[PDB]
């Protein structure tokens, strides 16, 4: 659906004969304490 | 008899028979790259015989 035709219908991967590849990945992240790092900055 | 003769036979059971036969075949396109490819279709007709008592 997020890819169009000129004519502006959606993709079909059969009825055009396409191969699309779809990668995924689940990833969690956590600060154990927010007051653990520091920053030094240019004045 | 020159039916029999001449004539093709067809093994018969009952009284009736039923023909089927193809008689539209699909077409084809030319498509280009990514294209939608465009469906056709198949298409048959019937035909029946029956039988009579000399």
């Amino acid at each position: 659906s997020t890819v169009k035709n000129e004519d502006g219908t959606p993709v079909n991967l059969f009825e055009q004969d396409m191969v699309a590849l779809r990668a995924t990945m689940h990833v969690a992240l956590h600060i154990a304490d927010d007051k653990a790092f520091a920053k030094l900055v240019p004045a | 008899s020159k039916i029999m003769q001449l004539g093709k036979y067809e093994p018969m059971e009952g009284t009736e028979k039923k023909f089927t036969f193809w008689a539209d075949k699909p077409g084809a396109y030319w498509v280009g790259e990514g294209q939608k490819i465009e469906t056709s279709k198949a298409t048959w007709v019937n035909a029946t015989m029956r039988a009579f008592k000399l």
